[PDB]
């Protein structure tokens, strides 16, 4: 953990003091990480989405920009994890809602079958698709895609 | 015992589903090998394989056996990889139709569709929404059509009538513990739903194609020549030749009208010849052996359709020299008009129906590419507007309007909770439950909303 | 024997239209 | 290599005329009509051959008494007594015949086959030299556009 | 030429109104605007 040159002296000494060292000088890193990283991931995701909302809804703020300068170190980890669903919420208001994206969800989306089905969908919707049902069939395609994605996930 | 065999059959089914295309390509290669070794036949009324120093006669039989076996493997892996998805779509469509339109309630289907009539013996079964990740569709439809119609008149054709009565009765102090007897689950499984499921599968085109595949592979054992029909699987199964075959199969009807017009014109030419050119159709061999004449309408029509179309120079090159009087000019008009009207402007129509289709498919592809590259799929603002910030449109389609992000958001809303949603999540969930989709950005975005 | 009976067998099905 | 081999034999200097195309780009506007598609052409040659093989096996199974290209009589040759020979005969004569394959074979006057061989020949004509050469000709005409 | 004529006719009836001739893009600011415009405001049947 000192050869990757990522953890400084203080971080190295902290991670060594945070070890189990239950008289045997041995640590089960499985439970160690599942204890010290699983809730850390969720709370870091929450702080990251908070900071992203603040940055996108309060620009030109140097008092916040200097805070972002120290926050990118943890904000970069959750970049392929925060979505931007620009919805129409309150009357005449484009609200940017965020949510969590599971690693399996972003893994089963890059499969060739789903990509080819999406390509064919875009094709036969741009060509012969209507206007009254464009979103209606987009949501039907979305439901079919997620169903086949769970099916390919439980196999 | 039961657990150790179920956990094994599930793994076997998962293996067959994961390796569907691999076994498909392997069966294709086996058919290729069979048809290549079919290139070594001879005759002796008796078909004989006498062309090598052995090792070719028994290998054909073992390859045919292996091909039939692997085709059976494909027919059992398709039923485990693709059939759940099509039944999910069928259940989804029939359930939404029932809930939001009252199909089998107020707008009974007509006779011009088999799906609306075949989806009738599935709404009254016990496990109707088997693959819809919810079963509260019957509850929705009686609550929607319970007071406007007979409360019991709805549950009589939606099933569970006596079941719902017994459940409302058992809510009191009357409830036993149901027993589970091994080797006696045939009564527990729903037979009507399974019958409907097989009826849906036997209609699925992609399943009938494999069934025909199985028929030809089985007949290949009674005769070792039906394995040639398996080369059509390189076109009807793998979509690697669609760009080419979509040039002939795009028009369709136009081709049948062309074959239905060329034949009429050839029939007119045939009757004209029968009425005015008796002394010409004299295809005699060695002399004084008149044959292939015009003494019969059907024979003359067949002669025309078989020789004059394929002659490449009209029909005047397969008939006698038009040197006879009173016909020297009429037969010249006949032959030259046949040439100009049959193999010039009626094959040009077919050749333009084949050449225009390439352009039509290419134009469709370019239009699709332009609409996905010049507009956004969700908001549809345009590519030029987003190209004001350096490299704006691709960042817009990768962060703000990613279709994948919308898919994960829908999954998250469905799988998260019901009472833990925030304001926006509950708002979107209420619209999704009511199926309106005005929460999609119609013609505005976060960049057009602000500076 | 198939050069002549095919057209006759093809038209023998349209008798149900001639009767109506 | 070709210029050196031209000394061992004075005919490899004919391969140097390909330099008017592969070296000088004065013929690219024309040659870019055939070399633009590429794969499509190989799929076409890989489909036409399958269709001709189907027609060949059909003929081998139902038209024995027709492939009788005898000269002077009583000299049977170029028959269908071999799968490879029949396949070669098809690929060499029926494709280039310009009128299908029914103009290089016997008259289909035999009973029980008078109609089946008519379907065979006319379908070969319409499917081999009509809609499989049209694909190649459209692959060449569309490339100019 | 005939295919181009058909596509031009379809585009002019689908991108513009027959009576006013404003355009399809302008009416696509209200959700599903153009078809409602051609079925309520500028219906040829209504004029007849
Ligand atoms: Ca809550
Ligand atoms: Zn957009
Ligand atoms: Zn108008």
């Amino acid at each position: 953990m000192e050869s990757h040159k990522h953890y400084t002296q203080s971080e190295t000494e902290f991670l060594l003091s945070c070890a189990e060292t239950d008289e045997n000088e041995t640590l089960d890193y499985e439970e160690f990480v599942k204890r010290f990283h699983e809730p850390a991931k969720d709370i870091g995701f929450n702080v990251a989405v908070l900071l992203t909302n603040l940055s996108e809804h309060m620009p030109n703020d140097t008092r916040l920009q200097t805070f972002l300068e120290l926050a990118e170190s943890v904000l970069n980890y959750f970049q392929p994890f925060l979505g931007r669903i620009e919805i129409m919420g309150s009357a005449k208001r484009i609200e940017r809602v965020y949510f969590e994206i599971s690693e399996s969800s972003r893994t089963q989306w890059e499969k060739p079958q789903v990509k080819e089905s999406k390509r064919q969908f875009i094709f036969d919707v741009v060509n012969e698709g209507g206007e009254k049902e464009k979103m209606e069939l987009f949501v039907n395609f979305c439901e079919d895609t997620i169903f086949e994605m769970q099916l390919a996930a439980q196999i | 015992f039961w657990k150790k065999i179920i956990a094994y059959q599930q793994k076997l089914l998962n293996y067959f589903a994961r390796n569907f295309y691999n076994m498909r390509m392997l069966a294709l290669f086996v058919a290729f090998a069979i048809n290549f070794i079919l290139l070594f036949y001879k005759v002796s009324v008796h078909y004989v394989l006498e062309e090598s120093s052995g090792y070719m006669e028994p290998t054909l039989r073992i390859l045919a056996i292996l091909h039939t076996i692997i085709s059976f493997f494909c027919i059992i892996g398709y039923y485990c990889l693709a059939v759940p998805l099509v039944i999910f779509k069928r259940e989804k469509e029939v359930a939404r139709k029932l809930e939001f339109d009252g199909l089998y309630i107020t707008e009974q289907p007509s006779e011009d569709d088999i799906k609306g009539q075949w989806d009738r013996l599935v709404i009254n079964t016990q496990s109707f929404p088997n693959n819809y990740w919810d079963k509260f569709v019957k509850r929705k439809v009686m609550d929607k059509y319970g007071e406007f119609y007979g409360r019991d008149r709805i549950s009589e054709l939606l099933g569970m009538d006596k079941a719902a009565l017994d459940f409302s009765d058992a809510r009191e102090k009357k409830k036993p513990k149901k027993d589970s007897s091994l080797s006696a689950v045939l009564n527990s499984i729903d037979v009507k739903y399974q019958m409907w499921k097989l009826g849906v599968v036997f209609t699925d085109n992609s399943f009938l194609y494999l069934a025909w595949y199985m028929t030809m592979s089985v007949l290949g054992h009674y005769n070792n020549f039906f394995f040639a029909a398996h080369l059509l699987d390189i076109a009807m199964g793998f979509k690697t030749l669609r760009t080419i075959l979509s040039s002939v199969t795009h028009n369709g009807k136009q081709l049948v009208l062309t074959v239905g017009l060329l034949a009429v014109v050839v029939y007119l030419y045939t009757v004209v010849a029968f009425n005015f050119f008796r002394k010409f159709y004299n295809k005699s061999e060695d002399g004084d052996t008149p044959d292939m004449k015009c003494d019969d309408m059907l024979t003359c029509y067949m002669f025309h359709m078989y020789v004059g179309v394929r002659a490449g120079g009209g029909i005047g090159d397969e008939i006698e020299d038009p040197a006879g009087d009173e016909y020297e000019i009429y037969r010249i008009i006949f032959d030259i008009t046949f040439f100009f009207f049959v193999i010039v402007i009626l094959l040009a129509i077919i050749q333009g129906l084949i050449i225009d289709a390439f352009g039509e498919l290419r134009d469709q592809q370019e239009q699709v590419k332009e609409d996905m590259e010049t507009k956004c799929f969700i908001c549809g603002i345009g590519n030029d507007y987003f190209d004001t910030v350096p490299h704006g449109f691709e960042t817009h389609t990768l962060q703000e309007h990613n279709l994948a992000n919308y898919l994960f958001f829908l999954m998250y809303l469905i799988n998260k909770d019901e009472t833990e949603h925030t304001g926006q999540e509950s708002y979107v969930w209420k619209m999704y439950q009511e199926r309106c989709w005005e929460f999609f950005p119609a013609g505005d975005c976060f960049r057009k909303q602000y500076e | 024997m198939t050069v002549k009976d095919m057209v006759l067998a093809f038209f023998s099905s349209y008798w149900s239209v001639f009767v109506t």
